[PDB]
């Protein structure tokens, strides 16, 4: 299929989901192809591992694509002990590596 | 514990290309392997036994070959609902066990 | 019997 | 492992968005037990640009899902988006409409 | 048509039991053998075990030997798999299946039947 780039979009924790203790931060990765991708999560941009999971659909049978979540969970309490919550991004399809962040209480 | 090293893991192809698939024992099983294709969330589907026969419906670009250790599965001009997962089995230990390959994803470029 | 019923026999 | 129902959390898009291009929102299907789990948005009228992803085992044992549709920017203080999530092994009907939030 | 439908998966605890069935329809059910092969989530498939046409020659794969049982009753063509004290790695999706055995060439043969069920899950979680 034709290189097609990812559209990346980054949620942040629900407040509802916040209420109760736990926040998922949520990267959104639509609509790629080559099917092989990498995806970063820094925090406070320091590099995290072993806090995050990963899904990937099955090719699209219309546009032959592929859609990738990472979703990061910490407490609310660690989660409220930093500001900067990034999604770094390479693909095959992209020039550098595309990083979507936010910055919590901003 | 009779392996089988199916390779590739995962293929790429184009309509109409040609892709092949081959799968390797761990000893002599004579001709007694079977190619199965197995789409997303359904059970798998038979398309060759006898590591040269079609199952009654499988369209002829579906081919296969080897003998005893060494079995490749050749399709001619891809269609779209070929792309899928294949696996490759042994029947030659029948009675007390049946292996299967690791699988090969063929996914549509 | 059939052929398919009759080689399980064997090979069992 | 403790069959339990899914708690939907609303994965909204930014009041900022592309300006006028295409933003994403969706529903978080978390903390459920077991599979599987049916995602539909708007009741079914909302097909195009779905992508319901397949579950992950959790630590706790629990399944953990996310539903996305892009959507056109414009249409985000106006359309209504409503995520309906069946997991029947629970016998449970979520209906959560996901707005726009700025911050 | 020839038809296997499998029923009685659901969630179990570890170290406790449960019990499959399979149901057969659309040919002698006592005229062939049948298998039991389960497939993790993502992973490929992995054959359990086997019972003869006669029920009385039994294989099961090093895995689930001295775990599982395997048995059928002709006059109700159901073939049935008593799975115990069971494991969170035994959790997959178990197809009872009837598979082609070897000896048997002839393309289009009558007695290449292959076929398999949809499959059931069987979740071992606590």
């Amino acid at each position: 299929r034709t290189v097609a780039a990812p559209s990346v979009f980054i949620f942040p924790p629900s407040d509802e989901q916040l209420k109760s203790g736990t926040a998922s931060v949520v990267c959104l990765l639509n609509n790629f192809y080559p099917r092989e991708a990498k995806v970063q999560w820094k925090v406070d941009n320091a590099l995290q591992s072993g806090n995050s999971q990963e899904s990937v659909t099955e090719q699209d049978s219309k546009d032959s694509t592929y859609s990738l979540s990472s979703t990061l969970t910490l407490s609310k309490a660690d989660y409220e002990k930093h500001k900067v919550y990034a999604c770094e991004v390479t693909h095959q399809g992209l020039s550098s590596p595309v990083t979507k962040s936010f910055n919590r209480g901003e | 514990d009779i392996q089988m090293t199916q390779s590739p893991s995962s293929m790429s192809a184009s309509v109409g290309d040609r892709v092949t698939i081959t799968c390797r024992a761990s000893q002599d099983i004579s001709k007694w392997l079977a190619w199965y294709q197995q789409r997303p969330g359904k059970a798998p589907k038979l398309l060759i036994y006898a590591a040269s026969s079609l199952q009654s419906g499988v369209p002829s670009r579906f081919s296969g070959s080897g003998s005893g250790t060494d079995f490749t599965l050749t399709i001619s001009s891809l269609q779209p609902e070929d792309f899928a997962t294949y696996y490759c089995q042994q029947a030659s230990s029948f009675p007390w066990s049946i292996t299967f390959g690791q699988g090969t994803r063929l996914e549509i470029r | 019997p059939s052929k398919r019923s009759f080689i399980e026999d064997l090979l069992f | 492992a403790s069959t339990k129902g899914p708690s939907v959390f609303p994965l909204a898009p930014s009041s900022k968005s592309t300006s006028g291009g295409t933003a994403a929102l969706g529903c978080l299907v978390k903390d459920y037990f077991p599979e599987p789990v049916t995602v539909s948005w708007n009741s079914g009228a909302l097909t195009s640009g779905v992508h319901t992803f397949p579950a992950v085992l959790q630590s706790s044992g629990l399944y953990s899902l996310s539903s996305v549709v892009t959507v056109p920017s414009s249409s985000l203080g106006t359309q209504t988006y409503i995520c309906n999530v069946n997991h029947k092994p629970s016998n449970t009907k979520v209906d959560k409409k996901v707005e726009p939030k700025s911050c | 048509q020839v038809q296997l439908v499998e029923s009685g998966g659901g969630v179990v605890q570890p170290g406790r039991s449960l019990r499959l069935s399979c149901a057969a329809s659309g040919l002698t059910f006592s005229g062939y053998a049948m298998h039991w092969v389960r497939q993790a989530p993502g992973k490929g498939l992995e054959w359990v075990a086997v019972i003869s046409r006669d029920a009385r020659n039994k294989y099961y794969a090093d895995s689930v030997k001295g775990r599982f049982t395997i048995s059928r009753d002709n006059s109700k063509k159901t073939v049935y798999l008593e799975m115990n004290s069971l494991r969170v790695e035994d959790t997959a999706v178990y197809y009872c299946a009837i598979l082609i055995i070897p000896g048997i060439t002839e393309p289009g043969s009558p007695d290449a039947l292959d076929i398999w069920g949809q499959g059931t899950m069987v979740s071992v979680s606590s």
